[PDB]
């Protein structure tokens, strides 16, 4: 419903062993973002800072 | 740690997320108005 704003997680692009992310140009996730195993191969980049 | 968020509270004007050295040295006021 109506979460607190803006506490919470943003998304910051995903990134495969054998795919690009466009949004870094890089098979990794730019400053200040945490990558997470969400399945075998993929990685979600995960933002905390506002 | 174990996936446990861990954050801390500082000034957004001091961290603004750059990798250039923040250098705010002289002086501490703008220049005044003739």
């Amino acid at each position: 419903g109506q979460v607190p704003d803006n506490s919470g997680l943003l998304f910051g692009g995903v990134f495969t062993d054998k795919t690009i992310n466009p949004m870094t140009n890089a098979q990794s996730c730019p400053a200040g973002y945490i990558p997470l195993n969400l399945f075998e191969s993929l990685k979600v980049c995960v933002s905390l800072d506002y | 740690s174990d996936g446990c968020q861990v954050s801390y509270c500082v000034k957004a004007g001091i961290f603004t997320g750059g990798s250039l050295l923040p250098v705010r040295l002289p002086p501490y006021t703008k220049p005044p108005l003739m």
